[PDB]
C-alpha cells in the first residue's frame, strides 16, 4: 500500500475525489436549504 | 444526419398515426413528406421548424431536460 | 524560389542537411564552432519551403531560417 | 525650438512668442481675474437666472468663455514662474 | 421603489405565480392515488413551492411588472444580502483557493522534481497548504509588504 | 500566364493558378508593388480616392434616378403612413406568373425600398419626381468632376509631391474649416431656404430662390445682431408637414423631442444644430499654422506633452514623423473613427429619428441600424488590422525612442503581455460570469421555478435614464427633478419638448430597461473585449513574439512558420484579425439581436414578452427566432408564395454560403492539393480532353487564401441570412 | 471542549438574568441568544488567537522556526508548574481530561439534539 | 464493462421502473425506468409514464425486449 497511496495521489484521482466531495457538500446544502437566491442573513 | 432526418419525417408523415375504427389513417404530419420535403425551404420549415416545436415549448414540463440538452448541444 | 539564410549559431550538427527532402542544404567547412562546419544552401531553387530543416535545428531561435517567396513548379512540388 | 522637455518646467518657447514675454506677476492675476469674471458671466447667464431666448447677452457669453481661458492662462503663469520669468 | 420595483409581499403578479404554480402542481396530484410516493413527492413539490414563495415575500426582494425578484446590486447596503454578502463569500473562498494552488506551486517549486510534484500532489504538503488558506488575505497584505509577492525582471519577454 | 499581376513579378513568374488568385488580392497593397516609390503611392492613392468619391456619387445618383422613375414618391408624399415606398421595378426573365402577380406593385413588380431615401429626401424638401431627377443629373455631374480630377491629378505637370501630401497643418485647416464648416453652413442654408418652406408648403425651388425670403425679416436680425427674431413663432403643435397648416415662421430654434405629426427632429432644430456645427468647425479650423505666421506646429505640440513626474515615458515625441511617414497608422486611425462614428449614427437614429415618418417605417428602420452596425464592426476591425500593418512595415523603434527611454507608442509595447493578459481576465469574467447567469436562468425556467431567476436591475443605466428626465424609475435625480439646478436652467430652452419625448412609451428614445438588457449589455461587452483582445493581440505581438521572435520579417500574412516548436498555425498577424472578424460578426450579432427583438416587442406592444424571455436563451431562441422566422419561412410553401419569397430564398442562400465557409475553414490545403492531382492525371490520360489543356497549373488555394475564402463565405453568409430573417420577420409580423 | 463541558453544565444550572439568556438547553441556547453575543464571543476568540501565536497562525507558519513546544502558551498565573516532577503528570492529566471532554462534549451536544430538553 | 451496463440496466429495471405496471398495460403506459432525486428542482424529470409511476421515460425498448424474454416479474 506504498505505490497504491501514490497513484491514489495522481492528478485525476485527487482532482475527481475533490470534485465529488465538492459537488457532495454543495448539493447537499442546497437539500437542506433549498431555494437560496440571497444570503440567509 | 440526412439519413435519420429522411427516417424520422418519413416515418412520421407516411407510416405513423392512428387508425380510426372505420379504417382511416390520420399520420402524425400528414402526408407532408410527398410534397415538401423536395425542396431544401420544405425541410427547413415543415420539419426542422416545424418538429422543434415541442423542444422549444418543452421548459416548465418533465421534458425540459431535452430542451436544456438541445441548448447545450447547440452550444 | 524561396529564401534560405544560415546564421553564425550555426553548431554544425548536421541535422537540417540530412533532413532536407530535396537537397538544398549542405555541409561547408567553417571556424565559428566547434564541429569547423556550418549549413549552406546553395540550391535555393530545389527549395519547396516544407521547413523540415528548421524543425531539426537545435539551436534556440534557429540557425537556418526559411523565408518563403515566389513560387515555382519546383517550389510548389508540382509533378505535373 | 525643442519644446521636448524633461525637467521640472517647459521652457518658455511653448507658450509661444506673445506669453513667452508676459512676466509671471502679470499672467497670475490676469488669470485669476479671468477666472472670477468667467465663472461670474456664467453664473449670470444661467443658475442664478435661468436662460431664455430674449436674455443671451454676449457679454455674459463671451465672458464665460474667459473660464476656458483662464485654465490656459494660469498654467501660462506657472510655466513663466518656473522659468524665472 | 428602487428601480420603480416594488417588494413581492404587496405584488399581486408575485401571488398569481404562486397560486398558478401550486394549481398546476395539485392538477398532477389529482391524478394518482392514495399515499402512494407519486402523491408524497408531490405534495412535498408544493411544500417547497410555499415555502420558497413565502421566503422570498419576506425577504426585502423587490419584484418587477413580471412577479419575480429583481436583484438591486448598486452597492446599498439595505440590499446587502443579494450580491454584497455573495460578493464577500466568493472573494474568500476564490482567494483561498489561489493562495493555496500558489503556495503549492512555489512550495513545490524549490525540489528536486517540480513537475513531478504536480501530477503526482504531495497529499501531506497539499492538506498542510490548503487548511492555512483561511488567512489569505492576511497572508496576501504580508507577502506584498516583503516584496514576495511580485517578481520584478527575471520575468520573461517577446523580443519587442 | 504572363502579364496579369503588371505590379508583381514575382507572381507573373508563378506557373500555377495561384498567379491569378494573388493577382487579385494584391491589387491594392500598393506599397508591394515591384518598382515602387513614396511619390507614386501617394499620388495612385489619391487618383484612387477620387475615383472611389466618383463611384460614390454615381451610386446616390442611381438610387435617386430609379426612385424618380420607377418608384411612387409622388404618391408616398400624399400618404406616407400606408403608401410603401419602392425602391426599383423588376424585370426577371425567370418569373413565373403568381412571382410577377405577388412582386406587382401599381403598374410593374417593384422591390420597396428599405433604405429609408423616400423619408430623407421628403425630409429635405423634395416633392417630385423631377427634383430626385436633376439630383441624379447633378450627381453624376459631380462623378463626372471626380473623374476628371483624378486623371488630371496623375498628369506629369498636376501630380503632387510627397511635401504636399504630409502637409499636415494645410490639410487640417482645410478639411476642419472647409470641409466640416463651410459644408454644415451650407447645409444649413439649403436646409432654411429650401426645406423650412417646403415643410410649411411654400415651394423654393431653383427658380424662386433669390426672390423668396427664407425668413420675413430677411437677413435684417443677423447683421443687426437681433438672432432672437429667427426663433420667434416656430412650428406649432398642429402643424401638417409639407402644409402651411399650423406652421410657423421661425428658421432657428430649440424645442427638443420631437415633431408632433412626423415623430422627427424638428427641421429648425436641425438647422440651428448645423449652423452651430458650421460655426465651431470654421472656428476649430484656423488652429494650426500656415503661411501667415499664425497657428500651431503640431510637431512642437506633440514633442511638449511629457508629464513632468514621468509615466509616459519621454510623451509624444516621436509620434508626428510615425503618423507622417506611416499611411497605415492615418488609415486605422480613419478607420477607428468612422467606426465610432457609423456606431453613434446607428444609435442615434432610432432613439432620435431625424426624417418624417421614419419612426413608423419599422422595416427601414430595422434595416437601417443593422446595416450600420455591421458596417461599424466592419471599420472597427480595419482599423485594428491596420494598426497590426503599421506595427509589422511602418514602425519604427528608434524614432520612437530616445536615448534608452521610450515614447508613449514604444511603450505599448513593453506592457503588452500586461495589457493582453488583462484583456484576457476580462473576457474570461464576463463570459464566465454571463453565460452562467444565463444558464442558470435556463434551467431554473425550465425546471418550472421562474422565481429562482437571477434577474438584475440595470440601476447604473436607470439612473443615467433618469438623469435625462425620465420619471419612470423613481429617481428624481437631475433633469426628473424640477427643483435641481441642471431642471431650472433648460426649463426655458428645450426641457418641455425633452421631456415630452423621452417620458412617452411610442418613441424609441432611452427605451424601458429590464434585466435582460443588464444581462444582453453585459453579453454586448464580453463581444467587445473579446474582439478588442484579439486584434490588440495580433496587433502588438505583430512584430514578434516567443513562438516567433522575428515575425515582422515575415511580414503581416503569412499562413504559418511550420510544424516546428510544436505547431505555429494562423501565428500571423493577419490570422489575427481573419479569427476577430468571427468574433466581430458575433458581438454585432448580438447587438442587432438585441436592438430587434426589443423593436419588435415594441412595435407589436407585447413588450412583456421580451422583459419575461430575454432573460434566459431558450426565451430567446424561442420567442424570437423561432417565432419571428414563421412568416419568412413561409415565403414560398407547395401551396404557393409570397413577395417574401426572395427573402426566404436568401435565407437558404445565406445559410448555404456559410456552410461552404464551414468547407472552407474545416477541411485545410493539402487535401486538396492531392485530390486536384488525381484529376490532373485524369485529365491528362482521357481522350477526346487530351486536346484541351490548362495554361496554368491548377493547384489547391493557398492556406492564407483558404483561410480569407472561407472568411468571406462565413460573413457573407451570416450578412445575407440576417438581413432576409430581419427584413421578413419585420414585414410579415408587423403587417 | 473542557471549557465547554464546564459550560453546558453551569448554563443548564446557573445561567444569566435576561429573557436571552434563558435557555437551560446549550443547542436551543445557541439560537436563542442570537448572533450578536455570539459573533462578539467569535471575534475575541480571534482576537486571542492572533496574540497568543503571535502572528503564526497556519500549519505552514506555525513550527517553521522551531523553538516553539506544542501547547506551551506560557500561561501560569497561579504558579501551578514550578515544580517539574509534578509537570510531566500534570501534562498527561490535561491530555487525558481534554480527549475526554471531546468525546463528552460530543455526548452532551448529541444528547440535546435526539431528546431536546436538557442534560441533567 | 458491458457486463456492468447490462448489469445495471437490469437493475433499474427491477428497481426504479413500472415494468410490472407496464406489463399489464403496454399500449398505455410508457416505459420508465430511470426516477430522478428532488434536488434543485429537477423532479419535474418525473414524467407521468402511467401506472401510478414517476419518472424518465426509456426510449431503448428494454421493456419490450424482457417481455420477448418471457420476463413476467421484477
Ligand atoms: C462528499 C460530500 C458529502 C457531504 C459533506 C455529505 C453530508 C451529509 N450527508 Mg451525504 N451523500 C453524499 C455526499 C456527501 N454527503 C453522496 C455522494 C451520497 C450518495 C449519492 C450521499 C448520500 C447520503 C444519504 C443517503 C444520506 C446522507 C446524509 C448526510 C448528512 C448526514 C451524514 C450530511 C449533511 C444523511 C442525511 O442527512 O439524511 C437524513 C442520509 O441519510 N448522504
Ligand atoms: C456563474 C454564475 C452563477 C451564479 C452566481 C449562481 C448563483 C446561484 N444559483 Mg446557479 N447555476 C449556474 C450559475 C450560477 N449560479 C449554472 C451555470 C447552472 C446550470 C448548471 C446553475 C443552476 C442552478 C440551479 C439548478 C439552482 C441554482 C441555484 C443558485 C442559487 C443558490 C446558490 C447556492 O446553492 O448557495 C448555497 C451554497 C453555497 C453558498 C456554497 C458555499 C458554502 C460554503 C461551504 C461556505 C463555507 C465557508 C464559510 C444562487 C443564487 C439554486 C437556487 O436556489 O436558485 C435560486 C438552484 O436550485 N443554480
Ligand atoms: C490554482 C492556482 C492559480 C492561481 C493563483 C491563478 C491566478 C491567476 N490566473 Mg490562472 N489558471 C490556473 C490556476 C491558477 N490561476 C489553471 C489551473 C489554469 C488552467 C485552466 C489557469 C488559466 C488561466 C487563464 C487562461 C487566465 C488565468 C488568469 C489568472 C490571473 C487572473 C485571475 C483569473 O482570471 O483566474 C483564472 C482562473 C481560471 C481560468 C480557473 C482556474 C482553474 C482552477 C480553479 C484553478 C486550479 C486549482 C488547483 C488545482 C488547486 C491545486 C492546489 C492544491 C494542490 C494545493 C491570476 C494571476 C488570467 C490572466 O492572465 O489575468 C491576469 C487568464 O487570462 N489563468
Ligand atoms: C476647403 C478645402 C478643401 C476641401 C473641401 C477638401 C475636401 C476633400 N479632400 Mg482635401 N485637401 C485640401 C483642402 C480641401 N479638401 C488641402 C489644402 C490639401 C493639401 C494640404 C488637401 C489634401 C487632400 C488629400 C491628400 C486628400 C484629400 C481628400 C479630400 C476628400 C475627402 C473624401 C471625402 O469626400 O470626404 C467627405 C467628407 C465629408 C463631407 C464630411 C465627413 C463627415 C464626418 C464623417 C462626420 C463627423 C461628425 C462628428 C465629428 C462625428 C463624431 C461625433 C462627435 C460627438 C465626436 C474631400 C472631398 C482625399 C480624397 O478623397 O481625395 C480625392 C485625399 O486623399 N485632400
Ligand atoms: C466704432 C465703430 C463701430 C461700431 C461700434 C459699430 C457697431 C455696429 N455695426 Mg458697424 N461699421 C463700422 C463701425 C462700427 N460699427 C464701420 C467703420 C463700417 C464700415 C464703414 C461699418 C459697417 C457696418 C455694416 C455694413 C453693418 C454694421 C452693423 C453694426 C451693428 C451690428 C453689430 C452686431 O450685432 O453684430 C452682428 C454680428 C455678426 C455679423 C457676426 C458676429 C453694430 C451696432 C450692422 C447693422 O445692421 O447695424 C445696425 C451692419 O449691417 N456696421
Ligand atoms: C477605407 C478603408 C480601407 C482601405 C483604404 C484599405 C486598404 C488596404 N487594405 Mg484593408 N481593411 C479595411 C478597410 C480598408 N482597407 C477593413 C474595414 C478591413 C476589415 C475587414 C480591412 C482588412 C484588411 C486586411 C486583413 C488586409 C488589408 C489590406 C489592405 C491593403 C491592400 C488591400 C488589398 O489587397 O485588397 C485586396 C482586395 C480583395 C481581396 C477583394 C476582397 C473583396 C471581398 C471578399 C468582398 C467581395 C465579395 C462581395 C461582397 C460579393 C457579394 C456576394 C453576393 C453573393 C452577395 C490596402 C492598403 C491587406 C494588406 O496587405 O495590407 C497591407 C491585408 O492583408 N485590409
Ligand atoms: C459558442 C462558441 C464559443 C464559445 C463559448 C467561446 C468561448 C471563448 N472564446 Mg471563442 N471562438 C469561437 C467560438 C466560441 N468561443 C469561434 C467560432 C471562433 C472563431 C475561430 C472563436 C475565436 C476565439 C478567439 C480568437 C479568442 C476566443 C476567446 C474565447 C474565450 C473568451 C473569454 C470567455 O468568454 O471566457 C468564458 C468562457 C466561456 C463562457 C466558455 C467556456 C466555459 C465553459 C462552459 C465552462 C464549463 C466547465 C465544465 C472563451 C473561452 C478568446 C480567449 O481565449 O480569451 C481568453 C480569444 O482570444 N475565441
Ligand atoms: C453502469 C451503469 C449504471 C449507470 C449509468 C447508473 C446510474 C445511476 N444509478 Mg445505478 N446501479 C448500477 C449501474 C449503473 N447505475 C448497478 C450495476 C447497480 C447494482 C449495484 C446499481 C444500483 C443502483 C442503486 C441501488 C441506485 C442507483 C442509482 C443511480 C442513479 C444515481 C447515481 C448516483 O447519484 O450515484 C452517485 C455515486 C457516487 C457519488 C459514487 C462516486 C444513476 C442514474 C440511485 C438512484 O437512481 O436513486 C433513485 C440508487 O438508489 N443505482
Ligand atoms: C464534538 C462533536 C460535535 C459537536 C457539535 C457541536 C459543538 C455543534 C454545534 C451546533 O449544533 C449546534 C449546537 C447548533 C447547530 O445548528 C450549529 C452547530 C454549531 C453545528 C462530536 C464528537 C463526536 C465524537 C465521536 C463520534 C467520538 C467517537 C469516538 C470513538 C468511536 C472512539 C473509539 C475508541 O475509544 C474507544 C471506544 C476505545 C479506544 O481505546 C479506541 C478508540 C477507537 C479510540
Ligand atoms: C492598433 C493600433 C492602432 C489602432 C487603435 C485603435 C483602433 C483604437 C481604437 C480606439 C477607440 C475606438 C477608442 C474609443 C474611444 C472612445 C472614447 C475615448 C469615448 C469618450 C467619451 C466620452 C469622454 C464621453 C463623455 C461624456 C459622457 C459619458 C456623457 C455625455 C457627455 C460627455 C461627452 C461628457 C493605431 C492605428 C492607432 C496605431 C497602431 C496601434
Ligand atoms: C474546396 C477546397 C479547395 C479546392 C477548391 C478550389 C481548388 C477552387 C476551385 C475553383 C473555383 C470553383 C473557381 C473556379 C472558377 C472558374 C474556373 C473560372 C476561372 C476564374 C479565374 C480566372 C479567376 C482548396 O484548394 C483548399 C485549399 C486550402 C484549404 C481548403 C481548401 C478547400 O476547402
Amino acid at each position: 500500500m506504498k505505490d497504491f497511496l501514490k497513484y491514489l495521489s495522481t492528478a485525476p484521482v485527487l482532482l475527481t475525489a475533490w470534485l465529488t466531495f465538492t459537488a457532495g457538500f454543495v448539493i447537499e446544502i442546497n437539500r437542506f436549504y433549498p431555494d437560496a437566491l440571497t444570503f440567509p442573513f | 444526419s440526412i439519413v435519420i432526418f429522411h427516417f424520422s419525417w418519413k416515418m412520421q408523415s407516411d407510416v405513423w398515426g392512428t387508425v380510426s375504427p372505420t379504417g382511416a389513417v390520420s399520420h402524425i404530419t400528414g402526408g407532408n413528406f410527398a410534397q415538401s420535403s423536395i425542396t431544401i425551404n420544405g425541410w427547413l420549415r415543415d420539419f426542422l421548424w416545424s418538429q422543434a416545436a415541442q423542444v422549444v415549448q418543452s421548459y416548465g414540463s418533465s421534458l425540459s431536460a431535452y430542451g436544456l440538452i438541445f441548448l447545450g448541444a447547440h452550444f | 524560389s524561396h529564401t534560405v539564410k544560415i546564421y553564425d549559431t550555426c553548431i554544425g550538427c548536421t541535422q537540417c542537411v540530412r533532413a532536407c527532402p530535396t537537397d538544398v542544404l549542405e555541409m561547408v567547412p567553417w571556424d565559428g564552432c566547434k564541429a569547423g562546419q556550418i549549413a549552406s544552401a546553395p540550391r535555393t531553387e530545389d527549395c519547396v519551403g516544407c521547413k523540415r530543416c528548421e524543425t531539426a535545428c537545435p539551436t534556440d531561435f534557429l540557425s537556418v531560417r526559411v523565408y518563403l517567396g515566389g513560387e515555382t513548379t519546383r517550389s510548389l512540388g508540382l509533378a505535373y | 525650438e525643442s519644446t521636448y522637455w524633461e525637467g521640472k518646467a517647459p521652457p518658455s518657447v511653448v507658450l509661444g512668442p506673445f506669453l513667452s514675454k508676459i512676466p509671471s506677476g502679470v499672467l497670475g492675476p490676469a488669470s485669476l481675474v479671468a477666472l472670477i469674471v468667467g465663472s461670474y458671466c456664467t453664473h449670470e447667464s444661467n443658475i442664478f437666472n435661468t436662460l431664455t431666448v430674449d436674455t443671451i447677452y454676449p457679454a455674459y457669453v463671451l465672458g464665460s468663455f474667459l473660464t476656458p481661458i483662464s485654465w490656459g492662462l494660469h498654467v501660462a503663469a506657472w510655466i513663466q514662474k518656473m522659468n524665472k520669468a | 421603489d428602487i428601480g420603480g420595483l416594488n417588494p413581492c409581499k404587496d405584488s399581486e403578479v408575485f401571488q398569481k405565480r404562486l397560486a398558478k404554480t401550486v394549481k398546476k402542481l395539485e392538477n398532477r396530484l389529482k391524478k394518482y392515488e392514495e399515499g402512494t410516493p407519486p402523491q408524497i413527492a408531490i405534495q412535498q413539490q408544493i411544500t417547497q413551492t410555499k415555502q420558497r414563495f413565502t421566503r422570498y415575500a419576506d425577504s426585502n426582494l423587490l419584484c418587477g411588472n413580471d412577479g419575480l425578484p429583481h436583484l438591486i446590486t448598486d452597492g446599498r447596503w439595505s440590499h446587502g444580502s443579494e450580491f454584497l454578502l455573495p460578493s464577500i463569500l466568493f472573494l474568500y473562498i476564490s482567494g483561498w483557493i489561489g493562495w493555496v494552488g500558489r503556495k503549492y506551486i512555489r512550495t513545490v517549486g524549490q525540489t528536486s522534481n517540480p513537475t513531478e510534484k504536480e501530477i503526482i500532489i504531495d497529499v501531506p504538503l497539499a492538506i498542510s497548504i490548503m487548511t492555512s488558506g483561511f488567512l489569505w488575505p492576511f497572508a496576501a497584505w504580508q507577502e506584498f509588504l516583503s516584496g514576495d509577492l511580485i517578481a520584478s525582471d527575471e520575468t520573461i519577454t517577446t523580443s519587442p | 500566364v504572363y502579364k496579369f499581376p503588371k505590379f508583381s513579378k514575382a507572381l507573373a513568374e508563378d506557373p500555377s493558378t495561384r498567379r491569378i488568385w494573388y493577382g487579385i488580392a494584391t491589387a491594392h497593397d500598393f506599397e508591394s508593388h515591384d518598382a515602387m516609390t513614396e511619390s507614386k503611392l501617394y499620388q495612385k492613392i489619391f487618383a484612387s480616392h477620387f475615383g472611389h468619391i466618383a463611384i460614390i456619387f454615381l451610386w446616390t445618383a442611381g438610387n435617386l434616378f430609379h426612385v424618380a422613375w420607377q418608384g411612387n414618391f409622388e404618391a408616398w408624399i400624399l400618404n406616407p403612413l400606408k403608401v410603401r415606398p419602392i425602391a426599383h421595378a423588376i424585370w426577371d426573365p425567370h418569373f413565373g406568373q403568381a412571382a410577377y402577380k405577388a412582386f406587382l406593385k401599381t403598374s410593374s413588380p417593384a422591390n420597396l425600398a428599405l433604405s429609408g431615401v423616400y423619408e430623407w429626401w421628403y425630409t429635405i424638401g423634395m416633392r417630385t419626381n423631377n427634383d430626385l431627377y436633376q439630383g441624379s443629373f447633378f450627381l453624376i455631374l459631380l462623378s463626372s468632376l471626380l473623374l476628371f480630377a483624378g486623371w488630371l491629378h496623375l498628369q506629369p505637370s498636376f501630380r503632387p509631391s510627397l511635401d504636399w501630401f504630409k502637409a499636415n497643418e494645410y490639410r487640417l485647416n482645410h478639411h476642419l474649416s472647409g470641409l466640416f464648416g463651410v459644408s454644415s453652413l451650407a447645409w444649413t442654408g439649403h436646409l432654411v431656404h429650401v426645406a423650412i418652406p417646403e415643410s410649411r408648403g411654400i415651394h423654393v425651388g431653383w427658380d424662386n430662390f433669390l426672390t423668396v425670403l427664407p425668413h420675413p425679416e430677411g437677413l435684417t436680425p443677423f447683421f443687426s445682431g437681433n438672432w432672437k427674431a429667427y426663433a420667434q413663432n416656430p412650428d406649432t403643435a398642429s402643424h401638417i408637414f409639407g402644409s402651411g397648416e399650423g406652421s410657423g415662421t421661425a428658421i432657428l430654434t430649440f424645442l427638443g423631442g420631437f415633431h408632433p405629426q412626423t415623430k422627427s427632429l424638428w427641421l429648425t432644430d436641425m438647422a440651428h444644430h448645423h449652423l452651430a456645427i458650421a460655426v465651431l468647425f470654421i472656428v476649430a479650423g484656423h488652429m494650426y499654422r500656415t503661411n501667415w505666421l499664425i497657428g500651431h506646429q503640431m510637431k512642437l505640440i506633440l514633442e511638449a506633452h511629457r508629464p513632468p513626474g514621468g509615466r509616459l515615458g519621454i510623451g509624444h515625441i516621436g509620434l508626428y514623423e510615425t503618423i507622417t511617414n506611416s499611411l497605415h497608422f492615418q488609415l486605422g486611425l480613419a478607420l477607428a473613427a468612422l467606426g465610432v462614428a457609423t456606431s453613434l449614427t446607428a444609435q442615434h437614429m432610432y432613439a432620435l429619428p431625424p426624417y418624417a415618418f421614419l419612426a413608423s417605417n419599422f422595416p427601414t428602420q430595422a434595416a437601417l441600424y443593422t446595416h450600420h452596425q455591421y458596417i461599424a464592426g466592419f471599420l472597427m476591425v480595419g482599423a485594428f488590422a491596420h494598426g497590426a500593418i503599421f506595427f509589422v512595415r511602418d514602425y519604427d523603434p528608434a524614432v520612437n525612442t530616445r536615448n534608452g527611454e521610450k515614447n508613449v507608442l514604444a511603450r505599448m509595447l513593453e506592457h503588452k503581455e500586461a495589457i493582453i493578459s488583462h484583456l484576457s481576465w476580462v473576457s474570461l469574467f464576463l463570459g464566465f460570469h454571463t453565460l452562467g447567469i444565463y444558464v442558470h436562468n435556463d434551467v431554473v425556467v425550465a425546471f418550472g421555478q421562474p422565481e429562482k431567476q437571477i434577474l438584475v436591475e440595470p440601476l447604473f443605466a436607470e439612473w443615467i435614464q433618469a438623469a435625462s428626465g425620465k420619471t419612470l424609475y423613481n429617481f428624481d435625480l437631475l433633469l426628473a427633478s424640477s427643483n435641481s439646478p441642471a431642471s431650472v436652467a433648460s426649463s426655458q430652452l428645450w426641457l418641455p419638448g425633452w421631456l415630452s419625448a423621452i417620458n412617452d412609451g411610442k418613441n424609441s428614445l432611452f427605451l424601458p430597461i429590464g434585466p435582460g438588457d443588464f444581462l444582453v449589455h453585459h453579453a454586448i461587452a464580453l463581444g467587445l473585449h473579446t474582439t478588442t483582445l484579439i486584434l490588440v493581440k495580433g496587433a502588438l505581438d505583430a512584430r514578434g513574439s516567443k513562438l516567433m521572435p522575428d515575425k515582422k520579417d515575415f511580414g503581416y500574412s503569412f499562413p504559418c512558420d511550420g510544424p516546428g516548436r510544436g505547431g505555429t498555425c494562423d501565428i500571423s498577424a493577419w490570422d489575427a484579425f481573419y479569427l476577430a472578424m468571427f468574433w466581430m460578426l458575433n458581438t454585432i450579432g448580438w447587438v442587432t439581436f438585441y436592438w430587434h427583438w426589443k423593436h419588435l416587442t415594441l412595435w407589436q406592444g407585447n413588450q412583456v414578452q421580451f422583459n419575461e424571455s430575454s432573460n434566459y436563451i431558450m426565451g430567446w431562441l424561442r420567442d424570437y427566432l423561432w417565432l419571428n422566422s414563421s412568416p419568412l419561412i413561409n415565403g414560398y410553401n407547395p401551396f404557393g408564395m409570397n413577395s417574401l419569397s426572395v427573402w426566404a430564398w436568401m435565407f437558404l442562400f445565406g445559410h448555404l454560403v456559410w456552410a461552404t465557409g464551414f468547407m472552407f475553414l474545416i477541411s485545410w490545403r493539402g487535401y486538396w492539393q492531392e485530390l486536384i492531382e488525381t484529376i490532373v492525371w485524369a485529365h491528362e490520360r482521357t481522350p477526346l480532353a487530351n486536346l484541351v489543356r490548362w495554361k496554368d497549373k491548377p493547384v489547391a488555394l493557398s492556406i492564407v487564401q483558404a483561410r480569407l475564402v472561407g472568411l468571406a463565405h462565413f460573413t457573407i453568409g451570416y450578412v445575407l441570412t440576417y438581413a432576409a430573417f430581419v427584413i421578413a420577420s419585420t414585414i410579415g409580423k408587423l403587417g | 471542549a473542557m471549557l465547554a463541558f464546564l459550560g453546558f453544565i453551569v448554563q443548564e444550572f446557573i445561567r444569566l438574568p435576561g429573557d436571552l439568556y434563558s435557555e437551560p438547553n446549550g443547542v436551543k441556547a445557541f439560537f436563542q441568544v442570537g448572533p450578536q453575543p455570539l459573533l462578539q464571543i467569535f471575534l475575541f476568540c480571534g482576537f486571542l488567537e492572533f496574540n497568543m501565536h503571535k502572528g503564526k497562525l497556519t500549519q505552514v507558519d506555525m513550527f517553521e522556526d522551531g523553538k516553539r513546544e506544542p501547547g506551551n502558551f506560557g500561561f501560569d498565573p497561579l504558579g501551578f508548574g514550578k515544580d517539574p516532577a509534578k509537570r510531566e503528570r500534570y501534562a498527561l492529566a490535561e491530555l487525558k481530561n481534554g480527549r475526554l471532554a471531546m468525546i463528552a462534549i460530543g455526548g452532551l451536544v448529541h444528547h440535546a439534539l435526539v431528546t431536546g430538553h436538557a442534560t441533567f | 464493462v458491458i457486463f456492468l451496463w447490462l448489469s445495471g440496466m437490469h437493475f433499474h429495471g427491477a428497481y426504479f421502473s413500472n415494468y410490472s405496471a407496464w406489463l399489464t398495460n403496454p399500449t398505455s403506459t410508457k416505459p420508465s425506468a430511470q426516477i430522478v432525486w428532488p434536488i434543485v428542482g429537477q423532479e419535474v424529470l418525473n414524467a407521468d409514464v402511467g401506472g401510478n409511476f414517476q419518472g424518465i421515460q426509456i426510449t431503448s425498448g428494454f421493456f419490450q425486449l424482457w417481455r420477448a424474454e418471457g420476463i413476467t416479474s421484477e
